[PDB]
RNA sequence: AAUCCGGUUAAUAUUCCGGAACCAGAAGGUGGAAUCAACACGGCAACGUAAAUGAAGUUGGAGACGUCGGCGGGAGCCCUGGGAAGAGUUCUCUUUUCUUUUUAACAAACCAUUGAACUACCCUGAAAUCGGUUUAUCCGGAGCUAGGGUAUGGUGUUUGGAA
RNA sequence: GGUACGGACAAGGGGAAUCUGACUGUCUAAUUAAAACAUAGCAUUGCGAUGGCCAGAAAGUGGUGUUGACGCAAUGUGAUU
């Protein structure tokens, strides 16, 4: 057989379309001011980022060591506005938009763009409408427990920073796309992943699902976790299948 | 005159896509094209510019607001703010 | 009636191939190749176009006299009049507040 | 090309060293154009009078080259 | 209760001297034929003196500690009043609505203001007045 | 960054010729301007001028941006009424029918007049009996209407070029 | 007045039903344009980054990723009801 489509997604025509993107959305390099105090920035712009649901905020900070201003690109939280002051650091207040160590915020606070490691500059809860919940602190050997959008519980060090509030851009997925063309335009600014041909619509040379005098898979579509590339298609390492009626 | 009993703004789609789909789009489209009130200026000159971005007109408060995809504020964001404010006001005192 | 041709080898209606029709003193209808239109500088705080300054391509500004490229006022040619007024009042009031907060700190 | 609206201004430009030559153009409408060729510009003065044209022609520097069209 | 009165220090907010600190000389609350609005006659600092330190020489300090003043009639709406006020020794009746009609009297009034402002700068009793506002 | 017209050859031309310009760089050749101690004045203001010292550093702007829809102006074209010059037709008719009746880059002054603005901004003033207003319903105590100003300025006007 | 006149030119035939694919879109260049493919919608699967999927002979190597579950990856079904 030939190299299946999933195996060809290794670069080339499958790279991300990034010309129209203004910059990665990052927290700010963890520095002396944030470790010990706070630093104030002003929201200069709130902008659309092609390929991203959530809007981005360009935030201007004074450089502590040089006569210069540093512009940061943040994931905008809902409620943020241009001209707003945001404060980042250990002593920042618990206000929507501020950036604080998760260990400095009480249990139950709603946060976004949370670091997995202290200083990684934001990993968790970044897509539109998403957030992370503080679940508890363990002061001895400081580790904070958080709930992720997937429902998983994670332990981050109580120095990983987070942004107070929910990512802006609301309930985007509530609107039916309604048309192939709208899906076309959504993925045109993302990557070459649409439209998708079904495996069973192919010939055996193309896909493990291909071939047959009717369109059918043949063997089970739940394939083992340790399948080789080229046979790892369908429902990979599925714990179960079918329409769930009540889950947790 | 009424010009439409049901489809409203979704009349542009005609008979395509299915009634339920057009009805769901109709509820969202009415939201995303509505005018909302600016809390900082008091005028109803708040309209959307691209999905989470709500702008204001006039010579005053040319600011831009980060909001929901289809409405200026979401219920989740509003509930989070009061939750955050309660938590802020209980460690403060 | 008289029909025209591009005077350059650029054969396509691009933004660098702008033209307009002239009638010559030989009674000839022909193209004149013209530049893109200029742009007035914009306020750094509000984005409004700044008054008192002509709309030119960027390098044409190198040929004007100094006073044609600015306004005789603080931040002239860089900030609008109303933006400067906001800055002056804001700076004064904030400085005064820093004075009272220092006085009441002791 | 530049137009000169004052006879005093035109005579001053003629007395300058760049002023090589002058031209006299007599239009059908009995108006007379005095054209001064400098290095960069050609300066025209429109004289609408024949009496004034004669006085201006006599008012020129004596060494100036005045050419008739 | 009247914010704008002679001796008060104000900030110009519009015009060529925007951001320059001025002292009110006359407060014409009612509008005249020339300037039909609540205007004031003011004297302000067009060029503030430069800071001087102990390492400077004597001649250099003299150069830096100079004031170039201006005199102007300003609409009240183009003034931001302050809380400071100046003493206004001999700038009492020297700048009326008549020195502006004559450039000779204008230069004479400015020279007089320059002398009092400069002497007032040395031995600083109003330091805030001669420090530029940064904005 | 910056070039136009007219002409010219068997055959090149925004390249040659005639005429008229423009840009960039270098040196500084004159003239002017400011400065007697220091780097100009005017205007309430928007902002104005023939010039109007400005190193490092910083910040801002221009370059610089989709698509559809109608509305308003300009230029060339098209059409039309006279005059002129030549031509076609003319048993009869046709004060007829046809052709020509042109004006560049660049420079200057004006400029919503004559066509397109209350477009943006400023000043006075303080609006319910609310008014203003687009084909399209937006605007106003965060200052409407009105009155007067300031700026943006040509493929507009009047000229130079240029008959 | 030729009972003629969108006078040439230009320029829809219409209706009642059944099978089938919802629709617009796409392909066997040179025998197949379709009921095939795609599609919105519906559902399932993996994965919280010391990760999932993909790559490379190797690497102090690459893609997804200017990304973070309202995401990326892997399948099925095929608008609505
Ligand atoms: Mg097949
Ligand atoms: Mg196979
Ligand atoms: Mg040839
Ligand atoms: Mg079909
Ligand atoms: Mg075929
Ligand atoms: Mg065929
Ligand atoms: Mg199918
Ligand atoms: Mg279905
Ligand atoms: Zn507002």
């Amino acid at each position: 057989g030939r190299v299946i489509r999933a195996q060809r997604k290794s670069g080339g025509i499958f790279q991300a379309h990034t010309r129209l993107r203004k910059g990665a959305a990052q927290l700010r390099t963890l520095d002396f001011a944030e470790r010990h105090g706070y630093i104030r920035g002003v929201v200069q712009k709130i902008i659309h980022d092609p390929g991203r649901g959530a809007p981005l905020a360009k935030v201007a900070f004074r450089n502590p060591y040089h006569y210069r201003t540093d512009v940061e690109t943040f994931v905008a939280t809902e409620g943020m506005y241009t001209g707003q002051f945001v404060y980042c650091g250990k002593n920042a207040a618990l206000t929507v938009g501020n950036v604080l160590p998760v260990g400095e915020m009480p249990e139950g606070t709603i946060i976004s763009n949370v670091e997995e490691k202290a200083g990684d500059r934001g990993a968790l809860g970044r897509s539109s409408g998403n957030y992370v919940i503080i679940v508890g602190h363990d002061v001895d050997t400081g580790k904070t427990r958080v709930k992720l959008p997937s429902g998983a519980k994670k332990v981050v060090p109580s120095s990983a920073r987070g942004v107070v509030g929910i990512v802006a851009g609301g309930g985007r997925i509530d609107k039916p796309l309604l048309k192939a063309g709208r899906a076309f335009h959504k993925y045109r600014v993302k990557r070459n992943c649409w439209p998708r041909t079904r495996g069973v619509a192919m010939n055996p040379v193309d896909h493990p699902h291909g071939g047959g005098n009717h369109q059918h898979v043949g063997h089970s579509t739940t394939v083992p976790r340790q399948s080789a590339p080229g046979q790892k298609v369908g429902l990979i390492a599925a714990r179960r299948t079918g329409l769930l009626r009540g889950a947790a | 005159t009424k010009r439409t009993k049901k489809v409203g703004v979704t009349g542009k789609y005609g008979v395509r896509y299915g009634a339920s789909l057009r009805r769901d789009v109709r509820k969202i489209e009415v939201q995303q094209h509505s005018r909302y009130q600016c809390p900082f200026c008091g005028r109803n000159t708040v309209k959307r510019t691209a999905a989470g971005i709500w702008c204001c007109n006039g010579k005053g408060c040319k600011k831009v607001l980060a909001g929901g995809a289809w409405t200026v504020t979401t219920a989740a964001a509003t509930s989070a703010r009061s939750t955050i404010r309660r938590l802020r006001e209980m460690v403060e005192v | 009636a008289q029909r025209v041709t591009y005077r350059r080898r650029l054969a396509y209606n691009t933004r660098s191939n702008k033209t307009r029709i002239i009638k010559t003193p030989g009674n000839n209808i022909r193209y004149l190749h013209i530049k893109k239109l200029g742009t007035i500088p914009r306020c750094g705080d509000t984005g409004v176009p700044l008054q008192g300054i002509p709309a030119l391509r960027p390098r044409e500004f190198a040929r004007l006299s100094h006073n044609q490229k600015k306004v005789q006022r603080a931040y002239g040619g860089c900030l609008s009049a109303n933006a400067v007024k906001d800055r002056i009042v804001r700076a004064f009031l904030i400085e005064e507040q820093k004075i009272v907060k220092q006085k009441l700190k002791q | 090309p530049r137009q000169i609206s004052d006879i005093k201004q035109f005579l001053e430009i003629a007395r300058r060293k760049d002023a090589t030559s002058a031209r006299i153009k007599k239009n059908t409408n009995k108006d007379v154009k005095f054209k001064l060729r400098c290095s960069k510009y050609l300066y025209t003065l429109v004289v609408a009078d024949a009496k004034k044209a004669e006085k201006l022609r006599q008012s020129l520097p004596p060494d100036l080259t005045v050419t008739e069209v | 209760v009247k914010i704008l009165k002679p001796g008060k220090v104000a900030l110009i907010t519009r015009g060529r001297f925007a951001g320059k600190k001025v002292v009110i000389l006359q407060a014409i609350d009612q509008g005249s034929k020339s300037h039909p609005f609540g205007h004031a006659v003011v004297a302000g600092v067009e060029r503030y003196p430069l800071k001087v330190t102990k390492s400077m020489g004597a001649k250099r300090i003299a150069r830096r500690s100079r004031v170039k003043p201006f005199i102007k009639v300003v609409n009240y709406n183009h003034l931001m009043p302050t809380r400071y006020a100046l003493e206004l020794d001999n700038l009492k009746g020297l700048i009326t609505a008549d020195t502006f009609k004559e450039p000779t009297q204008r230069s004479a009034a400015r020279k007089t203001v320059k002398k009092t402002f400069e002497e007032k700068y040395q031995s600083g009793k109003s330091a805030w007045f001669f420090t530029p506002l940064r904005f």
